[PDB]
C-alpha cells in the first residue's frame, strides 16, 4: 500500500542517524574477525573452510542480532508517543495498522541492508584475500543473508509487541532485555534442566517440536545443515509463523494503545 | 570372522601376541569384544554392532545386563586402533589395570554411555595426536584439521541425553550454554572418570569398513 | 550536594519504571538458574559449589551487567535534550558537570540495589535450601561478586555517559552503545589474543599479560575466577594474566580508575555539548 512513505521515512532516519555505519560496520568487523581471527585460539589465520567460519558466525549472531533488533524497535511507537507526534500522525489517513506495518518495512530494509553490505564485503574478501578454494560461499553466506535477517525481522516484531503496551520509553527497554533474555538464556537452560528432571519420560518424539518454540533454535538449525526430523522448508516456514503472529500481536496491541 | 545373533561375539581370554585384525560382529547380545589379560596384540579393524541386553520376558536385570562392545580386561599391552563400535549399551568398559594400552583412531557412535573407565590413574587415549571419533563430543574443531581443542573428558549423564534425545547437540550449541560448559571444564564439576583423550576426533574414521 | 536531589529524581524514575523490577527480577533469575537449574550442561541438575556458580554466573553477568548499564544510560543526556527538558534544567543554579554526577550516581545506586535486591532473594536461596555449604565463603565469594558487578555496572554507566555527550539523537546514542558493548566483550579479548598468536610468536612475549586492564570486562572476570578460590585453573585468556599482573587491589584501583577516567570524559564533553 502507502506504508511505502514510512518505510522511506525510517530509510532516511537509518542513513542520517549512525546505524547504517554501525551495524553494517558492525558485521563487517566481527566476520572478518571470526573469519581471519577466529582460529586464533590454536594458531591465527585464516579462511580456514567455509562451514567452520559459518558455525561461530551464527553463535555469535544469535548472541547479537536479536539484540540489535530489541534496541531498534523498543522506541519505535512508545518513542513517538513519548515527542507528542505520534498523535499527529494518527491524524493522517493512515489508520492504526498501516504506521506500525510502514515502521516494520522501514526497520526491517535496514537490517535487511546492513546485512547485504556488511556480510556482503566480508564474502568479497574471503574472496580476495584468500585462496579460490571454493566459490559456490553463495548456497552458504546466501542462507546466513535470509536467515539472519529473518531472525532480525522477528524480533524486530518482538520489539513492536513490546513498544506498544508499555508507556515511557526507558521502561521499554526494561521488556526488551526479557525478550532477548528468555530466548537466549532462559529457553535452553529451562529446557535442559526439564530434559534432566524427565529422565527417559520427556518423550523425545516431541523435542524436535518444542525447539521450533524459540526463534534463536530455529536460526541455528538452518545454519547446520552443510554435508532431521523437521523438514528445512518447515523450518523455515515456522519462523515465518513467528513474524506473522508477533506482527498480528504487535497489531492488535498498537490498536488499544490511547 | 562374522559373528551374528549370539551372546558373546569374541571372547578373547587369557592369551598373548594375537592379532584380531578385520573381523566383524553384528547383532550380538550381552558383550561384543570380551577380552581377558590379552597382551602384546594388534586388535584393529572389528566392528560391533547392537549388543543387546539381557532382556527376554517380562524382567528386568536392575543395574546389570548391560551389553559391551569393548570389554577389555586387564590386558596391560595392546595396538586397539581402527575400531568402530556403534548401537551398543556401552563401549570400552574398562577395568582392572590397562595401562601403556595404545588407542587411537576408533569410531563410537549411538553409544547409551560410551566409556566406563574405573582405574585411579590418568591413562591418554590419543596416540601421535589421534584420538576418538566420539560422537558424544560437543563442538570446537576451530582449526580446519586441528582434529579437536577440548578433550574429551567423559561423563556418563550427557552420553544418555544426547542418544535418547539427539537434538540437544543443537541445545548445547547455544553461547550461553557454551560458556556454562566453558566454565564446567575449567572448575571440575562431575570428578573426572580418567580417561581424557587430548586430541578427538571431528571426522568419522572407520568409513571403509561401514558395510562392506 | 544538589547532586542528591538529581539522584533522588532518578531512584523515584526507577520505582516509577518497571526498570528496577526488570533488572531486579531478570538478574535473580538468572543467579538461581545458573545455580539449580544450571550446571545441566554436564547432566548433574542440582548443585551449589560455591566456585562454580560465582565462575559461570560471573561471565554471564560480565555479558548482561554492561548491556543493561548502556541501556539505563544511553539517553540520560541526549535523552533530555530530545524531550525538551534539558534546556530548562541548566537555567537551575546546577553545574553542566554537577547535573551529570547526580545523574551518574542516580543510575548507579539503581544498579546497586537493584543487583543487591536481585541477589538478596538468590543468596537466602541458597543459604535455607542447599545442603551444608560453608557460608562463610559463600558470603565473602558472593560479596566480591556484589561489588565487581556493581562497579562494572558503573564503568559502563559512564560510558554510556561518555557517548550520550558526543550523540546528538536517541537512536544514533543506542546505536554508539550498543558498539561499545560489542567491542568489549567479543573484539578487545579476541582481536588481543589474535595478537599473541600470530602478531607474536616471538615479537614482544612480555606485553600481552598487562594489557588485558585496559578492558574492564577482562579485569572483571580476572577478578571473579582469581579470587581466593580453590581449583584456581584458568582456560585461555585469562590464564595470560591469572597467574601475575601483581594485583589484590591493582585490578579494583584499575577498575575504579577506568571509571574516574569515564566520569572526567563525560564532564569534559558534556560541558561542550551544547552548539
Amino acid at each position: 500500500n502507502q506504508v511505502w512513505n514510512i518505510a522511506r521515512k525510517e530509510l532516511s532516519d537509518g542513513l542520517r542517524n549512525r546505524w547504517l555505519l554501525a551495524i553494517s560496520l558492525l558485521f563487517a568487523v566481527l566476520a572478518v574477525g571470526i573469519a581471519w581471527l577466529g582460529a586464533a585460539a590454536s594458531g591465527q589465520l585464516g579462511f580456514t573452510s567455509i562451514p567452520a567460519t559459518i558455525a561461530s558466525l551464527a553463535s555469535l549472531a544469535t548472541f547479537l542480532m536479536p539484540l540489535i533488533a530489541l534496541l531498534l524497535a523498543y522506541d519505535a511507537i512508545v518513542g513517538e508517543d513519548e515527542g507528542g507526534t505520534l498523535m499527529l500522525l494518527l491524524t493522517y489517513p493512515l489508520g492504526r495498522g498501516q504506521i506500525l506495518l510502514g515502521k516494520f518495512v522501514g526497520h526491517g530494509l535496514i537490517l535487511a541492508l546492513a546485512v547485504l553490505i556488511g556480510f556482503g564485503c566480508a564474502a568479497l574478501a574471503i574472496a580476495l584475500l584468500v585462496e579460490g578454494v571454493e566459490l559456490g560461499l553463495f548456497w552458504a553466506f546466501g542462507r546466513f543473508m535470509i536467515s539472519s535477517t529473518l531472525l532480525g525481522w522477528v524480533f524486530l516484531a518482538f520489539a513492536y509487541v513490546l513498544s506498544g503496551k508499555v508507556n515511557e520509553k526507558s521502561s521499554a527497554a526494561g521488556l526488551a532485555l526479557g525478550v532477548w533474555f528468555l530466548f537466549v538464556l532462559v529457553f535452553d537452560l529451562v529446557l535442559l534442566a526439564l530434559l534432566v528432571l524427565s529422565e527417559g519420560k520427556f518423550n523425545p518424539e516431541l523435542l524436535p517440536w518444542l525447539l521450533l518454540l524459540n526463534p534463536t533454535d530455529i536460526y541455528r538449525l538452518i545454519n547446520l545443515s552443510g554435508f532431521l526430523p523437521v523438514p528445512a522448508a518447515v523450518l523455515w516456514l515456522c519462523l515465518l509463523a513467528w513474524i506473522g503472529v508477533s506482527l498480528l500481536l504487535a497489531y492488535a496491541i498498537f490498536r488499544r494503545r490511547l | 570372522n562374522v559373528t551374528r545373533r549370539t551372546r558373546t561375539g569374541y571372547a578373547l581370554m587369557q592369551s598373548r601376541k594375537l592379532t584380531v585384525t578385520g573381523n566383524r560382529s553384528e547383532q550380538d547380545q550381552n558383550y561384543g569384544i570380551l577380552m581377558n589379560y590379552i597382551t602384546y596384540s594388534t586388535i584393529t579393524g572389528n566392528f560391533v554392532s547392537d549388543v543387546q541386553r539381557g532382556d527376554t520376558g517380562g524382567d528386568s536385570m536392575i543395574s546389570g545386563g548391560e551389553g559391551k562392545a569393548l570389554f577389555i580386561y586387564n590386558s596391560l599391552f595392546n595396538t586397539i586402533e581402527n575400531n568402530h563400535f556403534e548401537k551398543s549399551s556401552l563401549g570400552i568398559h574398562l577395568t582392572a589395570g590397562s595401562e601403556d594400552n595404545r588407542i587411537s583412531g576408533n569410531a563410537f557412535v549411538g553409544n547409551q554411555q560410551q566409556v566406563k573407565y574405573v582405574a585411579s590413574r590418568t591413562q591418554e587415549w590419543s596416540v601421535d595426536g589421534r584420538g576418538n571419533y566420539w560422537s558424544d563430543y560437543l563442538g570446537w574443531d576451530r582449526n580446519n584439521d586441528g582434529l579437536g581443542d577440548i578433550a574429551y573428558e567423559p561423563n556418563d549423564n550427557v552420553d544418555r541425553l544426547l542418544w535418547l534425545y539427539p537434538q540437544v547437540r543443537l541445545l548445547m550449541n547455544s553461547p550461553s550454554i557454551e560458556v556454562l560448559r566453558w566454565v564446567q571444564r575449567a572448575f571440575p564439576v562431575i570428578k573426572s572418570p580418567g580417561v581424557q583423550d587430548s586430541h578427538p576426533l571431528m571426522k568419522l574414521p572407520t568409513e571403509k569398513l561401514l558395510t562392506e
